């Protein structure tokens, strides 16, 4: 049982970690789009596009 | 003159001094009389509330100080592509980005404490202690240096609802200064209504409250029924 | 001439790119200072100057 | 974690119908470099924890 | 959207078969930008959307 117990174990962390490569996944799509908006002459307008996303 | 207008001469130049842009010894003076009355009141929520404040307008204090340090690290640099007036122009205006980039990050800074403060203000409950001249300074310097780090920023719309709270503590309406930002922020409003083709009551609201506060800032440095006091009612009927 | 003159004015009036106006009075500042700042390298720090009138 | 887990910079520079703008763009850069690099090492600490288990 | 998504502006000055006329070119050539970009930044919107589906 203590086996089981240590293998439950591992599918919590792996759903965890599934919702961690979702989240990680988006702040590197942030990441790509903030350096479109870091640039100073992309537009405030489009800056307001990229914010949506 | 007469003892009326000696004092309110006297009073006038006191409350410009009160306005005044922040420096080392107002930071000082302001602190020193704020600590005064936070030590009589010894209510730990107060004692916060200006702990936050403080925080907030040393937040400002070494901006300021950056802001100098900035400009002196550019000043100080050899631009070699800038022999063209255009050229010049740019690294101007950039120059300005940054300093009011970091001013307005400064700003939301400064306003988090403010608000911190103020929040703990909140949790003073007893109608006692609300009372106190203890309680009414604070709450109004608090609401003064927020008042003025908008007002630095262009930020006009945002100071009314804080001037009008100031205005309503402890005889801070016959303030020369509050009415005269009051007026100014009203004009803007005004303006914007004017510039963006906004709706008639609101542009009619904007003007009544600018005229109130111009004339009430009027009555309040010159006098009632002064030349000046009698002009600004006269283009107001 | 008379009229080059005026078309002089006229091109440094109209001539935008992507809505900005790149030549007329709305630099050094308009409603805001949004002007030509260029972002050239993915990190900050990596950017170059324009302003032309 | 939750969007509070770095820094949660929201809106951007310009005309918004927030009332939030984004910090100096380097040090936004540089948050989101601290925003994948706290998330994805703490998938680390899941995935060394799996071989433990 | 609906036709009446932009000043939908029709007809034009002088002898019409209408009853309608367009306003001062300037602004109607403003209001068809106004219309491009109402709908593009709509559509950028539902682009955006399908990313996150």
């Amino acid at each position: 049982q203590a086996e089981r117990n240590t293998e439950d174990g591992m599918s919590l962390i792996q759903t965890t970690e599934g919702f961690l490569q979702e989240s990680n996944d988006i702040i590197q799509r942030i990441r790509t789009l903030a350096i479109q908006s870091s640039n100073g002459i992309y537009t405030e307008e489009d800056r307001q596009m990229i914010q949506v996303e | 003159l007469t003892e009326d207008q000696k004092k309110k001469k006297k009073e006038i130049m006191e409350q410009e001094s009160l306005w005044k842009n922040p420096d080392f010894k107002g930071y000082n003076k302001t602190f020193q009389e704020l600590h005064q009355l936070s030590k009589t009141f010894a209510n730990n929520q107060f004692r916060l509330a200006l702990s936050n404040y403080q925080s907030g307008v040393n937040t400002i204090m070494k901006n300021r100080d950056w802001v100098e340090q900035y400009r002196k690290e550019e000043a100080e640099k050899k631009r070699l592509d800038e022999k063209w007036y255009w050229q010049k122009v740019d690294r101007k205006a950039r120059e300005e980005r940054v300093v009011y980039r970091e001013k307005m990050k400064a700003k939301q800074d400064a306003l988090n404490y403010f608000s911190k403060a103020i929040n703990h203000l909140d949790e003073i409950k007893n109608p006692d202690l609300r009372e106190r001249p203890e309680f009414k300074r604070l709450l109004s310097d608090v609401y003064r240096s927020w008042i003025m780090a908008e007002y630095d920023l262009q930020n006009l719309p945002q100071t009314i609802p804080i001037l009008e709270l100031y205005i309503e503590i402890d005889d801070n309406e016959k303030e020369y200064p509050a009415h005269k930002y009051l007026a100014s922020a009203y004009s803007f409003e005004e303006n914007m209504i004017k510039k963006t083709k906004g709706p008639d009551d609101m542009l009619f609201k904007y003007r009544y409250k600018k005229n109130v506060h111009l004339l009430r800032a009027t009555e309040l440095k010159y006098g009632k029924d002064s030349p000046e006091y009698k002009h600004i009612v006269n283009v107001i009927n | 001439v008379s009229q080059l003159i005026d078309e002089v004015d006229r091109i440094a009036s109209q001539a935008e790119f992507n809505k900005m106006n790149l030549l007329q009075g709305d630099f050094a500042r308009g409603s805001r200072a949004t002007s030509m700042w260029f972002h050239i390298g993915p990190n900050m720090h990596q950017r170059e100057r324009v302003f032309i009138a | 974690t939750m969007t509070a887990r770095s820094l949660n910079l929201k809106g951007q520079s310009g005309e918004l119908l927030s009332l939030s703008t984004a910090d100096k763009s380097n040090d936004a850069i540089g948050t989101l470099d601290a925003a994948l690099t706290r998330i994805s090492k703490q998938r680390a600490n899941l995935g060394a924890y799996f071989n433990r288990l």
